[PDB]
This record gives C-alpha cells, structure tokens and sequence, in this order.
C-alpha cells in the first residue's frame, strides 16, 4: 500500500500525430552551450547554430512537450522537426516573421 | 515522437485508462477521458511550452483567461477527467485545452500575456466544499473547514452563546445584521439561517427580510407542529430553505406526526440517523419520502469502535442536558442506538442519504466532513464491494456519488447551486488541489474566486517556499478588499430588494438564494433513493424492503493516524 | 508536515504539559492548569498508543491524586475532555471527577 | 410542588439568602433579592422552558429584546441580586423576569423569536471594568485587557516610544488623528488624553478640538503650577478632565504649591500614593479633598513580601532614568516608601481613595486591575475585619464599595457615566459573565455593545466547544464592522462638532464626554472619604486624625498561584 | 561646566571623533560632524531638557514638529553625522537641531506640546530598505521583510501559484487589481511588476495602464529579443521600469545579442552574477554598459564554504526543475560558477555592482537583504583592506558605498526616490533605529511614515516594556486606518490619472512613480563603476582589464550564530 | 531576544519534533508529520553545532529508518528541506530519500 500511488498501464505514447516531419543536422558553432525547448521555432533560434533555416521554417522540435535539447560548444547532430499548427503565425523570437508562415 | 506511459505519467500526470490510488484507502480512480492533444500539452518553467510565441498568445487581457491550471486530473460529479481548467474573472472560464491558437491546434482555453498559471500535474482538482450545518460558535472555525477543502459555509448562530451551543440559529434582525457584517471578515462563502421556531408568520418573515437564506427548526426551541407549519408557509412565499431538527421526545407526536405537518412540502432533515437529534428511534425513516432532503452529522461516520463509548457525554454538553437529571440521561441514551448508526453508512452508500455536514462544535468536527465521508466509501467498498452501478475495474462511480454529498448536493439544498457546487462554466472560482497521497485529508491550494486563498506554506524566509516548518497560512485572497472581491455573502431575495448590502455596508460579493421550494430528492445527483425503510420500535433494527440494513464497526480507518500530528 | 490549525494548538497543550510534567517531578503541588495540561496531554498519547475511548476515560483518573495537587483543584475539575486521532480516527475522550 | 434549596441552587443557581465564595478569596457575598417567580424561571436545553408558545412568544423583534442572560446573580454598585437581564439594540433594556407573558406571570423581559439566549445559572454577572490609566505602548494591551474583564480604556500614547513609555499623552493633532483611526481596530472602548503640558492654551485647545476627552499633565514634560493651570482653565472651558502626575522633585513647589495651582478645580490625581509619581513623600494627602478624585496604580496593590524589591529597577526603566546619576537614583528612592504603600490598602478600604487603574507598561500590569482590586478587599477583611457599613454576616458592602472603584466612578471621573461603568438601563451592554471559582481571574464571556467579543474557546475541530486546549481567542464581536458596531470612540463636545468623526472617517459608533467639571470626592459612589490626613516629612509615617495608618505585607496571596501557568 | 568625553557619551551617544564598531563585524564608522550645540542638547525623561517652557516651547502644532529622535546617529549614503531628526506630517522635516527657541541657540527643529520624542542617544538612524526583487508568493513576507528594517517592496505575484514561485510577474489586469487592493492590508510600501514577456504592446500598455510600474522580463515567460524590445518601447513610453532576467540557455542568442537587443535603453539587470538566472556563464558582463543598472540577489552574498553545495537543489524547485530530465540538471550546473561568485563580492565592493535584493522565496532570503550586504562589506575588508577613496582611519566611505545598495540605489532605479530611499527633508519619514550591537540585524524600532509599525516588545501584562519573553509585535502603525496613512501604493502615471485608485477604492496613499528612463549606471550613489570585465567561456574566469578578479569562501560570517535561536 | 517571525516559526519545528522524539522512544512507527519534523529538527542541530551543508545533506539519511515508521511513509517524503544559521550564516540543507 502507497498512498495515492498510480497504476499506469503499460504502453507508449505516440506524440505530435498526423502532422509533417523533417530531419535536420545542426551544429553549435559557438563557444558556448545552446539549449533549444520543444516549442521554440526553430528558425529563430540562437545564430550560432548552423543549419539550414529555410527547412527549419515554421517548425519545431519534435520531442515531448517542455523537454529541450542541448548544443554544447562544437556538437553537431540531427534533430527532428514537426510543423507549427494552429493559425501557423509566428511572433515573437527573434522577430523574423511576425506574422502567418 | 514517442513516449513512454510510465514517463508520460511523470511528466503530465495521468492519462486515460491510468488508476490513481484515492489517499491511503481502497479507493482507485480511474481516467475516464483526457482532453489534451499528445504532444501539446503546456507545461510552465525554464525552456518551458508557456512562453511568449509559444504556448502564450499574443491576445488582450480580454481574450484570454486570467488563470489556467494545467494538466489536472478532474474529479466532480459529472466525470474524472484529464484537461486544463480555465479562470476568467472569478469564475470557471472553461474546461478544455489550453494554450495558443496561433500555433498550436485544438485550443480552447487562450493563455496570453494576462494569464497566471497553476501547474496541476500530477494533482486532483475537485470543488470547494460546501457544509451547510454550521454553528456560528467561534470565527476560527472559517479557518479550519476552509483548510479541509470547504468553501462554502452555511448554518446560524452568534458565538459561544447556550442558544448557539444547541441551535444554527440567528435570532432576529439585530443579530442577522450583525453576523452579515462579520462575515465579510470571513474567507468563506456565507449564507445565514434564521429561528424558525414561531407561530406567527411575520416574525419570521422580519428575519427573512433582514438577511437569512434559511430558517432552522430546532427542538430546543420548540419543534411542534404548529412551528414547523409556520416555518414551512413562510419558506413557500419567500423561496428559502427549512432546516429541521425534530421532536426526539415525542412530545407534540411521533414522526408520522411531524411528516404529516411537513405536508409534502421541501425541507432538509439535519442528522437524518437520529444521534444529533431527532424523533426516537425512527427519524431515520424520513429519507423515504421525496419532499425530504437527508443529510448526516459527521461524528457518526463511518461506523467505529469507539463511536458509541464517546457518544453519551458529547450529547449532554451540546444540549445543556443534566446528566443528574434523570429524564435528561434517558432522552439522551435513546438518541444513540448502534443499530441506526450502523445502517446509515450503507444508506450513504445506496444514496438514500444525500448529503454529509459537521455540526460543528455541537456534535460534530468541522475539520472532518470530506475526509469522513471518503472513510464511509471506503469501508461501504471494504465491505460490500462494487456498486450495482459500477462499470470498468475501478470506483469511479462510487467516487461520483459521494464527492457530490459535499459538494453539489448541499448546494441544490440551499438554492446557490447556480454560484457554487461544482467544476462547471459560469460558477465561482472555489477550487481545491489535492496531490493523490493526500486527498481528503490536507489540500496542497484552495483558491476561492479565482486566487488562491490558504495554502500550505513553508519557511518565510527560506530561499523557496518548500523548506520547513510548512503548516497552513493565510494568502492573498484572504486579506482585506481582495477577499470582498473573492467571496460570496448569500441573502434571501427579499433581503436583497430592500437594500440589506448597501443598508449594513457590505463589502463582499453579494449572491442570492433561488429554486430551494422546488428540490426534491429526485434531484440529488448520484443519490435519490428512496427505499421502504421501517425501524422496528422495540429493538432499533432498520430494515429496507424487509431486509436487515446493518454494517461491521473499523477498528483502524485510513487517513488518520498516518496524517496527523495529534 | 502541512499542519493544519487543529494540528499546531494541539502543540500548544504538549507544551504546556511539559511545563506541568517538570514541576510535578520536583515534587511540587500542581495548580489548576498545570493539572488539565498534564491529564489532558496524557489521553492524547494514549490514543497515539492505540488505546480504546473507554480504557483512557478509567485511566484517566489516575493520573494524578488529590494528594499531587494545590488545595481546591479537584474541585475546579469536575472533568477533562480532549480529543485526538486514533487508529480508527477523532474521538473525544471525557474522564470525569479525574482527580481525586 | 416543592424542590429543595440545594437542588434549587444546582439548578437555577443561588437564591436570597445563599452565599456564594468569590474565588479563593475570604470575600462571601449574600444574594439580597431574586426577581423571579419560583416556578416560572426561564431554561434553555432541549425541552426547557425557552420554546415556542411555552417561555416564547409570538412577538415581532420590536417588541422582545435581542439577548437575554438567564438566572444572573449580578454584582454591582447598587446590589448583589438574581436576575434575568435583557439587552436590546446593544444596550441594557431591562433587569428583571423574562418570559412570555402570554403563559408566564411577572414578565418585564419578553422573549421571542429574535431572541439569542444566553445562560448565566450559577454565574456572576457584572459591568466591564474601565482602566483609565492607559499608556498606548503596544496594540496587545487591548485584548490583554480585554480578556480580564476591562471593556473601556482611556489613556494616551503612540506607541513604544519614549513619550509614551513615561506618559500617557498622544501629543497635538496628527498623533491623536491617527490614534483615533487606530482605535477602530480595538475591541475595547477608547478615549484619549493630550499633552496637557504647555502654558499657551490655545496649544491646548487644538488638540481637545483635535479629538482628545482629557489633558494629562506629566512631570516629564513639566509639571509646574503655570501648566497645572493652564491645563485646568481650557478643562473647565471645554469640559474635559485632567489627569495629573505632579512634581516628585518638589522643584517647582511642594504639595501645598500644586493643590494651591489647582485652586479647588476638579482634577484626577494618578497613583495618589506616590511610588508610581508625584511629590515626595506627601502627595497622598491630596486624598483629604472635595476637588481631588484620587487613583491608585496597581503594582503596589496590595502590600506583599517582594513589593518594595521589585520597585527600584522598575522605577528606573519606565522614566528612562540612569541608576549611575545619584540624581536620578536619590530621586527614584524617596518615591518607594514603605510606610506610604501600606497605608493606600486601609484608605481603599475606607473609602478615602476612590479608583484603581492599571499605569499599563510604566509601573503597572495592565491585566491585573480587577485581580488586584479584589486582593486588596481579602487583605483587608482578613486585617480589619467587617467595615463599619457592613450588615449581615456577609462582605455585601466591602464588595460594593471596591467594584465601584474600577467601573463606576472611573466613568464619572471621565464624563462617560451616561454610556458605560454599571448595569443600568440605557448603558451600552458591556458585561463580564464569570464563574464563582475564577471570579475576577479569568472571565467566561466578555460581551462588547451586546455581542460576545471574546471568550475562552477549546479545540475548534472538536465535537463539542469544550475539549482542551482551552485558551482565549477573539469572537464575533472583535470582527471587522460588527467591532465598529458594538465599540464606542470617546470624542470632546468640541471634536464632535467639528466632524472630526467624519473627517477621520472613524468607522466605530460615537460617544461624546460631558460632566468632567461637576464631579468631585462626594460624587464617588462609595468612596468618598475626605480623612484629615498627614504626612511626617522626616518618617513618612501616615496618620489620620493623629491615628497611625498601616497594615501588614502578604506572604501569599488569593487569584494568584492557582490560576496561571506561569 | 566640563564633561569628560567617555562620561559625554554614555548620555548623548558619540560625538565627532568617536568610532563605533557596526555589530560584531570588523566596520568602523566614525562620526563626521555634530549638530548639537554642547550643554544644550535635548533629553528626555523626569527632570530632563524636554519640559514646558525649557526644552519644550509654546508654538501651536503648525509650528513645531510631530515627532523627534533625539540625538540620532545617522548613517547615510551623504554622511554620518549626530543631530537631532524632526518628522512632520509624515515626512521628514529637518535635520539639526531641536529645541525651544525662547532660551535655547540654534534651534532649527522646534519642540512644542504637538510633540512626540523617540529617544536616539545611542543608536544609530537610517532609512528603510527598499527591495526591488519580490516574488509575492505569501503575504507573511510583509512582516519579514519589515522586520529586518525594509520598509519597501517592489516585485510582483499573486501568491503560492507556478508562475509566481518563478517570476516576479502579477500577470493582467485582473490580478493587478487584486493585489493592489490586498496591498492596503501590508505595512510596507508596494510596487507592482506585471508580466512583460509579450511582442504585442497593447498587452504591455494595459498591464501598466492597470497599475504596474514596470514589468519583468523573464526567460520561463521567454526572455526573446522580440519580447526584450517589446516590453522597452512600451518602458520608453509610460515612464515605467523593465527588470530583466536573461535567456539562461541562449536558446535566441548569448549575452551580446540580448544586449543588442536592449538598445542601450535603461534596463535593471537582476541577480546580474548569474546564478539567479541569466545567459550562462556571462550575463555578469551587463555591468560594464552605461544603460544597465545591475543588481544582485542575496543566496549567493557572500561567497562561504556551503555556498555551492547548497545552490544545486535550490535551483531546481524555484524553476520548476526536473532533476531527472538531464538538460534540465545540466543548465542548473552551468548557472552554478564558483569563478563568478567569488567576483561578485569583489564588484560589489569596486562599485560595479549598484543593488542587493532578495529573490524572495525563489532563490532568495527576503529577511537577509540588509543583513547580507553587511557581510559582504565586513568580507572584503578583511580580504582587500581599506578602499581607495576612504579617508582617516575609519571604513566611512565603504559603509556609504554599501549602504546605498539597499536605500538610495533601488529607489532611483525605479522611479520613486522622490518620495523614500534616504533621510532627506521631503522624503517619507520611513526610518529604522538600531543599537550598535545589533546593527543590520534586529532593529530597535521601525517607523513608517511617522508612525512606528513594528518594534520588540517584552510581556503584555508586565510592568514595563523590557521583561522577556521580547520578539517582534505589530504597532499602531500597523493597524487599520492608521496603516493606510503611513503607507504608499506606488502607481504608473497612466494608471494614476486613469483613477485607478478611485475604482479600486485603494485606501492607503498613493504616489506615482517618474524618471524610469533617464536613470543610467552613473547616477548610482557611490557604485557607478563600468570596468571593462571579460568572462572566459570556457574557464569561467571572471577578468577586468585583464586582472583576475576573485576572493576566498569564508568558514564564519559576523551576523550570524551569535544572535540567531535557530 | 528579539526573536524574528522566523525564529518563533522554528521553534514551533522544534517542538513537533519533541513530541515525534518521545514517541519514537516509547518504540512507536512513526506517521508523515513526526517523521519530518525528527529529521528536520536534527538537521538543525547539526547546522548549530558547525556542520557542513555536505555532510548533513548524508548524516540527515540515517535519522529514521523504514522499520521505524509507519507503512506508505518513507515514499510520502521524496526529501526534506530545512534552513538553519549556520556559521556562516543561513543555508538550505536538501536530503533526498532521507527514509530508507
Ligand atoms: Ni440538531
Ligand atoms: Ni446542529
Ligand atoms: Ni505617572
Ligand atoms: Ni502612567
Ligand atoms: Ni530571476
Ligand atoms: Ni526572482
């Protein structure tokens, strides 16, 4: 006996479905650590992290929502991104688009 | 991507088809439905989903709700279910998905630069309580109900005084003004009843008119026939609700009696079982009729070891009884009989009581009317196992039918069901978030009106708010002119035409009374019951359709020893 | 420990039974409150300890004697009630005449 | 039929010609009438008297009081009788037989269905004491007060600051602006004393018209004739009353010098024994006349073992003296004469004092105003035996004479007779309801403008109001706008025609004080001695009419070691 | 006469010469100047200076002050000097000398009967503190902070919810309203900060227009350029201040393209060393710009041998951390640098660090503001020895240059030096008195507005002030009405001319804050250093102009074990 | 004294723990609120006596036992956190699974 212990069934969880997908290499080319969260948009994230941001447009991180991913100074890896939904305007970040797309 | 449901649960809390264990009891839960979209869910921190572009909007304060709580696991009448809750102006804005349309899909609930938020994650959110027999013997007691998870308190008195000890009862005018204005120092919704013990009409409609919600029948006062009438006439013209305490010496007449004086008209019998009071041996068999409305005291629940040894010397002091007096000893003794009190709990269980209230401090706890009503649902599912409603291997329904003795029930009882009572669109803020391990019995916030208004709270000048001592403080929705702002002071509506609150200067949120004449028991969600109960005169036995109505006394309950300090 | 109001002026009657405990040891008389808090103090753990209303309420009375206590004291006693939290939860706990 | 007296007693508390102990004290008093008629004393509890149609009528709240005490043995200026004693609209309507008068015969206090009831068989009833010796160090004397059975405070001060440590003087307008403001959230009755200190007078009048009921004129700030006189002509132009603390230090003239400033206008002389202040070692003959209203401060009532050892180092702290300035210890030491100490208890006994106070926080304890009155009557019957005036074998007069002493005539003194300090009709109802065994130590009820304001309370959560710990904790009465309600704020006639109420936005009721002028010695219910008395310069020897005066120390006293916990 | 200097200052406190040890540290201060005019200095007390017609004149309450502290040793950020200090109306009225100009010299601060005295001789004055880095998470940090001698509190919240445990934010209108209205109940000043993470003005303009006066950027909100620049044109145009806590894991840029982003606009840096939040590991860098008015918070002041063993888990639960997700521990490990902790005391006292503030409840001790930067202070003396600018043999300026961080600093950066922040005439009378021993520790009395609000204060019911047990207790100052006039609801322009009291029906005083924009790093008192610092990316190691800038861990701080119980 | 709003606040830390102490030596398992309150209290003990925060943060693990308290315990306290005065002024003491 737990006190208000859970009993979570077996299984997993499938995220973020029916929507498109893209596989990006990015690489930290600064000095310092960059760390991206799951709703971030891609596109806008810190500069010294080089990738192609025109693939990157109106995406995201596709990975649980509130985790991150970490760049340390020199790593370079492939993520993968799934599309903004909703309206799919973007404002804020670093101020590139303001707008739909 | 894709995610485990161990690690999923950790995260966001569970979802559908998940069981959460209710505290230290036997009581599990399970999941019915989850409103979120996988992947979406908001969560608020450092690289968090709530920030600006992302989970948070870029909508006026008008558009979007001022508080949200995420990720919460819902249990209310209606359902037990995963979703974010949404606060807007005080009241329950919605109950949905929330986050930024702009980006994210499916959301109902706009979070924008406005919006507070709750992280609910792994916590149970459930209704504020609502107790309505209370005694008005000492301020203090607002405190200790609003720390259980009560919200809303309703009943009558003026303070330590003999006729408050005994009765919920706000004699007259003078007092009734008095105790409204008192109120407003008071973090609790409040609503006022009245002496409705006269045979002359006006009397009681003066007391109508200065402020009561109710009027309370007491025998102390006099419970005759020609009272009840009167109280009852009064009730019928001016849309408030009768509390009643019978005739326990059968003096004016035996129950069938008082039934008859009722006539068929609305009224809700206080401590229905008969040990806080009542025609003896038999009050118990009013829940059989649908103009009646059952509620029980809580020293009586569940059914214990001890209950009947501490009985006796509780009644004499609440009562002012002699226990040198021998006919104050003999009427007292007929008052507590083993064989009802063991039969009450299953009635609680086949919802043919509807409602649990404290009594406070006149045969009763105020701190114990949610936590005993869950030990009754765990020691009815201990010992008569599923309900013929239950579907799924869980309690769900069990769960639904007892949260609403405290909560909805009492609130359709009184006619403020339309303010408070549940977790619906349009109702007042008063929410109670529980963490699993605790649930019943020590509330993690408990918001009233859309700010959090007690909590528990560690060392004040630690570096965070967790470190120790943490025992329960006073916040920001209990102080001065935000808690005028937060809370409700319930009239009649006469009351509310003559100018009562401008008259006597109220501060707080005015509400008013409605719909009390024409509740029945049909209209008590998750328990209308209504069985052919019979109470055998000589030897007690309580009997429904025949059959003998009777449970085993628990020597050991849960969320007791395991809780508390004392 | 998330203390609830109860919880926290239960803390005030163990200490104010310590006070009482200590002199008692010194051998004095106690008074009128230092006898409730000692008595009092007393039922509360034996409830911890798991014992039934109705044993505390005999045992109860033999806490202290009228011998332990400052002349009148008895008298201004006529019972002692207390509730706490026992295996099966609240109960009060009435001894009467628990001094004599 | 017939009922035993004994049985009688048990029941309905003590009747004519019972005598009833007051604590531990050797102070008996005897009940000299009951207004009842046996048979017909109204009970509450279920199945009494106090019921519908029975002890109950059928009239409209205007026509039957608020609150009734049941069965109240009172104890006041005027007599020591049984009585019922209704209140209505916050003040005492009646004492009498209450009742019914539709069934019951005799009845003068009907009750009805706005009626609360309050049960005081086999209880003391009695006014709330008036402390007019108050220094407003700190907001906590209030309710320190308050909880020992003083309802009316009257002093100055602003707080812990070195003004108000020596004196109590709320010095000019802002000060006294913002004490009355203050004011409002205690829940005691107040009325505050200026800085009578100056010789322009019109520095005076602003702070009389600002709001202040009395001038205090301290020697810390100067007491010389041309003050003392100054002071006393804008009091007999506004009609306030002067308090006065004279020159110790003999520096500006001795005794005769003052009385002879003071030229036979009315004026309160503060602890006119002299070790609390005042010239040195004489300024206790200022008792011997007609325009003198004299006052004891009680750390020096009554005479005991440790009293002269613990007055020093107390001297010192409260005037901010330094003991390493031979000045200022010389000065300190010729105020604590032993031969003045004992003799104030005997010139209480007789009548030749007429008030005691408290001199809260500055050589006093503001708790203890009533429990030292009352041991100095048990020192003193134990010494001198009955008083001349007593007859039967009872302490009926030695009671009345020294309850007078700290309600009564501090009301006359101050010009607030018309609204507080006895049990009369008309007065606001400020009564104490105490238990024989801890009469005048520690109170059952205190009740504040016709509401309970504190009481001692057990746990909140238990089943019943009496379960441990039991401890004082503030009521209805002491909450928000029913405080303002049933709490009065003394202004000067002046104050009250300027709008100082209005402008301050003072929320409590209002009281104005008149007749400070006209009183003198004569008027001082039962004490109004005027003893050809001296003092020998060289001995300090006390003599009256050339007999020695004197009494001896208390090794243990009663309302002491068998109450408190520390 | 003639009076020995050591015997001179046992009565009136120092003189010009003297030194004084602050508490157990190793500071001295040395008095600059005296005011007084020797032999007529004013004393209170019987026989004294203080009395009618010699220290104390006959001017009408116009004419002479409300209230005086005698003989004050001031420490300030412009000096520290002896003189006597005189409050009116609430405010400072002059510092010099008090008295009666009819036979004394050079009276510039008038003593009459409207006259209030606080006796200073021996204690040490200065103003209350201002903390700008409030997370308002429970009201009971009010009395907290009070208590330690801050007097007033800037920051933001709406009590125990996720957001405000992480920002300092009171998110929309509806919650602004809320907890300016719960304001009126706190005795301290107060100031809002709304919720600045947005990129749409409108949402800004309706929060300030509500009544903050400034608002927060935070990164769990989203510190982005975009909403970086957002929150400043708003800033620029409303007059108010924007407090920033930077993007942690340079997810939108590092610390250069945040500072571009900013524009060289006025903008509060808070907890600029790091560990408190900010781009890692050089947010610390901000201290070199003309526009950043940098500031610290306490956890990490100052540098000891248990500072970095207890920051990890601290930092987890203020940001709603998991442990368990990796890069959630491995940013909480890079926030955390032995390198910039040790170079912050040192900046600190170079003067390149401006202000300390708490981080209440959020990785911050709201009792320590003033008592750590003492311990800093009282560090860097014994490890750097004397400071270029210090004269005599004294620690003079250092004691300027720290003090400033707390008082005059904070106010200036936000807008409201124009009414508190230092004891200059015109400004609030907010004062705290301190005994040398225990300066910066527990105060002797701590006044608000001219009134004391809270103070030490021994038994009730005792004979004086001084018998144990002492701990602090609330005053008149404090209490109601009373209250509401001694304190200040700070306002933004648009929200002050929108009648936003009015609506809300604010009832303490309110006052508007202006020149939030033209503030830059060299209008800080005595801290306007901008060094030319690096931080190496890799190392960590914090250099200016090329010299290693670090300190050792102190093993024992003064302040600490020798006047805390636990 | 002087005593601050946080003093007076621990020594009501102080006495839940007294009451947790006497039970725990009369051989009693011990429930949620004493067992935090004789871990927390120990901790501060160890902060007056010059401990390290690192050394506390390990010592705070061997106070109570899992066959010492009572069943469900040990998993209703993930940790404890206490603050105390230590010599170099006030830290925050955080011991994970402290019950084990
Ligand atoms: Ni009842
Ligand atoms: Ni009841
Ligand atoms: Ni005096
Ligand atoms: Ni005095
Ligand atoms: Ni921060
Ligand atoms: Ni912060």
């Amino acid at each position: 006996m737990i006190p208000g212990e859970y009993h979570v069934k077996p299984g997993q969880i499938a995220l973020n479905t029916g929507r498109a997908t893209c596989r990006v290499v990015v690489e930290n080319h600064g000095d310092r650590p960059i760390q991206v969260g799951s709703h971030y948009h891609f596109a806008e994230v810190n500069p010294a992290l080089k990738f192609d941001r025109q693939q990157a447009a109106g995406y995201r991180l596709n990975i649980p929502a509130g985790t991150a991913v970490r760049f340390e100074p020199g790593q370079k890896r492939e993520v993968e991104l799934v599309a903004f939904a909703g309206h799919r305007a973007v404002f804020g970040f670093r101020g590139e688009v303001m707008g739909p797309l | 991507s894709n995610i485990s449901r161990q690690a999923y649960a950790d995260m966001f809390g569970p979802t559908v088809g998940d069981k959460v264990r209710l505290a230290d009891t036997e009581l599990w839960i399970e999941v019915e439905d989850d409103l979120t979209t996988y992947g979406e869910e908001v969560k608020f921190g450092g690289g968090k989903v709530i920030r600006d572009g992302m989970g948070q909007g870029q909508m006026l304060a008008a558009d979007c709700v001022d508080l949200v709580l995420t990720n919460a696991l819902i249990v209310d009448h209606w359902g037990i279910v995963k979703a974010d809750i949404g606060v807007k102006d005080g009241r329950i804005f919605a109950i949905g998905k929330a986050g930024n349309p702009d980006i994210q899909p499916n959301v109902t609930i706009p979070i924008g630069a406005a919006t507070e938020v709750i992280a609910a994650e792994g916590k149970i959110v459930t209704a504020g309580g609502i107790d309505t027999h209370i005694h008005w013997i000492c301020p203090q007691q607002a405190e200790e109900a609003l720390v259980s998870g009560v919200t809303t308190m309703v009943g009558g008195g003026t303070g330590p005084a003999a006729g408050t000890h005994a009765t919920t009862c706000t004699p007259g005018p003078w007092y009734i003004s008095r105790m409204l204005q008192a109120a407003d120092s008071l973090p609790v919704n409040i609503g006022l009843l009245g002496k409705g013990n006269v045979s002359q009409p006006d009397a009681l409609r003066e007391q109508v008119a200065a402020g009561v919600i109710g009027l309370k029948i007491h025998e102390d006062w006099g419970a005759t026939p020609a009272a009840i009438d009167c109280a009852l006439t009064v009730a019928d013209e001016m849309d408030i609700q009768v509390a009643l305490h019978s005739d326990t010496l059968n003096e004016s007449g035996f129950v069938e009696d008082t039934l008859a004086a009722i006539g068929g008209r609305t009224i809700h019998t206080f401590h229905t079982e008969g040990a806080g009071g009542g025609h003896a041996p038999d009050i118990i068999t009013a829940c059989a009729h649908p103009n009646i409305l059952p509620s029980s005291t809580n020293p009586t629940l569940p059914y214990t070891l001890n209950t009947i040894d501490e009985h006796l010397d509780m009644l004499m002091v609440s009562h002012h009884l002699d226990p040198d007096i021998a006919e104050d000893v003999a009427f007292a003794e007929s008052r507590i009989r083993r064989e009802t009190i063991a039969a009450e709990d299953v009635l609680h269980d086949l919802g043919a009581f509807s409602l649990t209230s404290s009594d406070s401090q006149a045969m009763g706890r105020v701190g114990e009317v949610i936590l005993r009503t869950w030990q009754v649902a765990h020691r009815m599912k201990v010992q008569r196992g599923a309900l013929a409603e239950e579907t799924g291997d869980n309690d769900n329904f069990r769960v639904k039918r007892y949260i609403a003795k405290y909560t909805i029930n009492p609130a359709l009882t009184h006619g403020i069901a339309h303010e408070v009572g549940s977790i619906e669109v349009g109702k007042l803020a008063d929410l109670v978030v529980w963490s699993p391990a605790f649930f019943g019995v020590k509330p993690a916030t408990v918001i009233k009106g859309g700010m959090i208004a007690i909590a528990p709270m560690g060392d004040i000048n630690a570096s965070i708010p967790t470190p120790q001592p943490v025992h329960y403080r006073p916040m920001f929705g209990a102080l001065g002119s935000a808690r005028h702002h937060c809370r409700l002071t319930f009239l009649s509506q006469a009351a509310a035409a003559n100018g009562v609150a401008e008259r006597l200067n109220l501060r707080s949120a005015i509400a008013v009374v409605k719909g009390c004449r024409t509740v029945q028991k049909a209209d008590m969600v998750h328990n209308s019951l209504q069985p052919n109960i019979t109470v055998d005169a000589q030897t007690y036995e309580v009997r429904v359709d025949g059959e003998l109505i009777t449970s085993e006394p628990a020597d050991v309950l849960p969320m007791a020893q395991r809780y508390f300090l004392f | 420990m998330e203390l609830t109001p109860r919880e926290k002026d239960k803390l005030l009657l163990f200490t104010a039974a310590l006070v009482a405990e200590r002199r008692l040891a010194r051998g004095l008389k106690l008074n009128y409150p230092e006898s409730v808090a000692l008595i009092s103090a007393f039922i509360m753990e034996g409830a911890r300890d798991g014992k039934s209303v109705a044993s505390l309420m005999e045992e109860g009375r033999h806490v202290l004697t009228r011998e332990q206590v400052m002349e009148g004291v008895p008298e201004m006693i006529p019972d002692i009630q207390v509730e706490a939290t026992f295996p099966d939860g609240s109960k009060l706990v009435t001894v009467h005449n628990p001094i004599i």
